[PDB]
């Protein structure tokens, strides 16, 4: 939970009253996509 | 109005109107 | 006379790596660097306002 | 087609507490974030 997260960036077990911040939100990542053109103009290996 | 990636600018406590 | 200046902080995960995080594991390995940055601009905020 | 390479929505996080001596409730801010994008 944040006050733990809070905990966790100060290195301490009590939090004197005030304002932290401690991490980001950002939607971790989740896939791998890779994408180039159109395979076409195949070296002749067929006429060899 | 004569004045005009991990970084943010934080807004100051008071605002123009409470200086003013 | 000016009196107050921008106040700005800084994410040091995301400015030195940004989203990867074995990057971050090798940030991890350089210690408190971070913290004392933000320790920094934290106190200049505050001694703005 | 162009893709808009958005960074995965990022934002700073900051929490509101009372010392622990004193009660354990605590508040969030997402400074730069309208919250109908949480």
């Amino acid at each position: 939970d944040p006050l733990s997260e809070t905990k966790c960036t100060l290195k301490s077990f009590t939090v004197e009253k005030g304002i932290y911040q401690t991490s980001n939100f950002r939607v971790q990542p989740t896939e791998s996509i890779v994408r180039f053109p159109n395979i076409t103009n195949l070296c002749p290996f067929d006429e060899v | 109005n004569k004045v005009t990636k991990g970084l943010t600018v934080l807004p100051p406590l008071l605002t123009d109107e409470m200086i003013a | 006379l000016p009196v107050s200046m921008t106040k700005t902080s800084v994410d040091c995960t995301m400015y030195i790596c940004g989203d990867s995080t074995e990057c971050s594991n090798l940030l991890l390995q350089y210690g408190s660097f971070c913290t004392q940055l933000k320790r920094a601009l934290t106190g200049i905020a505050v001694e703005q306002d | 087609e162009i893709l808009d390479i958005t960074p995965c929505s990022f934002g700073g996080v900051s929490v509101i507490t009372p010392g622990t001596n004193t009660s354990n409730q605590v508040a969030v801010l997402y400074q730069g974030v309208n919250c109908t994008e949480v």
